[PDB]
């Protein structure tokens, strides 16, 4: 039952992230004296906003929606790094390697086009 | 002969062509409309409603 290249090949399910169920409402134990990594950490976007450019400073301005116009060719994956346990207790992730970059061109309102590295890099 | 600023009165006695003028200045006017509308959709700056 498990998908292989040929089941997905082509489907668009190659560019999305998994998902896990809604009985997922766990809890993982971290400890303190243990060391741990993020073996796998995947990024899907599914919005890209660009801040409009206006003539006079004074006005606020807004993010816009876009067209993705580079296909589904957008999501970081295969990262991974350690992960630190910090002596407040807090954790650190600390990004190594990994698919962890994409050019991405969107396109606003009237045709101007965005380009992109969307990134998580270090 | 029909002077210059005559030439269209031998469309009174023919209505076939008649219509064929009304037609081909109907195409004209609605031609106009596409291409101006065409020439100022290049021409518009869409990013400022305000000023
Ligand atoms: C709505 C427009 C229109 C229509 C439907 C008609 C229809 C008619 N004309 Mg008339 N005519 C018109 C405008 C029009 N004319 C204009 C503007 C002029 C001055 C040039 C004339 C001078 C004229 C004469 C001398 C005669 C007719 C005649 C006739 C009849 C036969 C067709 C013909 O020979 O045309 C003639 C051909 C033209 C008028 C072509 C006009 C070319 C225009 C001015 C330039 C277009 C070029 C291009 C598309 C745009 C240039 C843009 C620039 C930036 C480069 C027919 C009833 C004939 C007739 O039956 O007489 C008894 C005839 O002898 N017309
Ligand atoms: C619906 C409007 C309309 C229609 C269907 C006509 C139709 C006619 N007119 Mg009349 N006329 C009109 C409005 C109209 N006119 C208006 C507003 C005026 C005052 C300007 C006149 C003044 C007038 C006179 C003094 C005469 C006519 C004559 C005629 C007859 C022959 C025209 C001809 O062969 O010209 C052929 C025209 C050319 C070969 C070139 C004309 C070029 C003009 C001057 C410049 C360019 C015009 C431009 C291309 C068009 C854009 C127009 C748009 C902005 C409105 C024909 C029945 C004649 C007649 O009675 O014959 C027995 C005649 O002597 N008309
Ligand atoms: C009862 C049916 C009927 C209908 C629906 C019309 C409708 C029209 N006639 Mg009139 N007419 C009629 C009876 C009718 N007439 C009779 C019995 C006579 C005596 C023979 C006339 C003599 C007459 C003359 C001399 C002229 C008209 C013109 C016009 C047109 C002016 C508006 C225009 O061109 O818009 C712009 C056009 C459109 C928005 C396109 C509309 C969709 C079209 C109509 C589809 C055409 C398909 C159809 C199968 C073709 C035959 C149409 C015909 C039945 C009207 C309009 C289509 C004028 C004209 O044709 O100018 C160009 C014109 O000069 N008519
Ligand atoms: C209600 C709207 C309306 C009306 C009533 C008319 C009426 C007329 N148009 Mg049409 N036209 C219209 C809207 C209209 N137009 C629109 C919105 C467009 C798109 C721009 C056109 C494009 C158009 C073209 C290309 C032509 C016409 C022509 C005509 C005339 C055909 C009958 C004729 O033989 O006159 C005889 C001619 C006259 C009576 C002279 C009228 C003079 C006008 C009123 C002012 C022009 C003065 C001055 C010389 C203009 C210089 C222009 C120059 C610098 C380029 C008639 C006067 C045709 C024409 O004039 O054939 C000779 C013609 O070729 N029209
Ligand atoms: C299905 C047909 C159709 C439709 C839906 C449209 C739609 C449109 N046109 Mg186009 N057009 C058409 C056919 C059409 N057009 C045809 C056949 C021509 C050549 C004549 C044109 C030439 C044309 C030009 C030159 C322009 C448009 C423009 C437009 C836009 C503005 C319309 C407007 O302001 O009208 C206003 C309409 C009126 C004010 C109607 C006046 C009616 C008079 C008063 C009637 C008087 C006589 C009547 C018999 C009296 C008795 C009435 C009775 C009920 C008592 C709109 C998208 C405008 C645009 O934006 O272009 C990009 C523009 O400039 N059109
Ligand atoms: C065919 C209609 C053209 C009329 C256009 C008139 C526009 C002026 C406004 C009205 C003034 C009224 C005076 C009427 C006086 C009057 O009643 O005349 C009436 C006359 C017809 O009268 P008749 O049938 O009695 O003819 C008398 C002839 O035998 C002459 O003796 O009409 C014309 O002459 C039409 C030509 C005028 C043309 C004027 C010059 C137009 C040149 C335009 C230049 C364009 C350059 C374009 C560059 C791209
Ligand atoms: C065929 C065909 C087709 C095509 C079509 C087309 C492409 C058309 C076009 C059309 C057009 C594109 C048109 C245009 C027109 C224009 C005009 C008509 C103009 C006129 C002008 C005038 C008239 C002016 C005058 C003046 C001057 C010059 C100066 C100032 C003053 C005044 C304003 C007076 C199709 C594919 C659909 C299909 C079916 C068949
Ligand atoms: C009916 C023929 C239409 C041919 C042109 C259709 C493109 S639509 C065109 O697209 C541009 C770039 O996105 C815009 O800048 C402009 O506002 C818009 O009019």
């Amino acid at each position: 039952q498990t998908l292989t290249y040929d089941d997905i090949v082509g489907t668009g399910l190659a560019n999305k992230c998994p998902t896990l169920d809604d009985t997922a409402r766990g809890a993982y134990p971290i400890d303190s004296s243990q060391t741990y990594r993020i073996a796998r950490l995947c990024l899907q976007p599914t919005t890209f906003l660009v801040k409009e450019e206006p003539k006079n400073k004074r006005q606020e301005a807004e993010f816009v929606p876009t067209k993705l116009v580079t296909r589904e060719t957008t999501s970081l994956d295969q990262i991974q790094g350690e992960l630190k346990v910090n002596s407040d207790g807090s954790l650190t992730f600390v990004e190594e390697d990994g698919i962890d970059f994409q050019p991405v061109t969107v396109q606003m309102a009237g045709g101007e086009r965005i380009p992109l590295l969307f990134t998580v890099k270090n | 002969g029909l002077p210059w600023y005559r030439v269209h009165t031998v469309l009174i006695n023919d209505p076939g062509r008649l219509i064929a003028a009304h037609l081909m200045h109907t195409a004209l006017v609605a031609g106009w409309a596409g291409s101006m509308a065409l020439y100022e959709l290049a021409t518009f700056d869409p990013s400022d409603p305000v000023l």
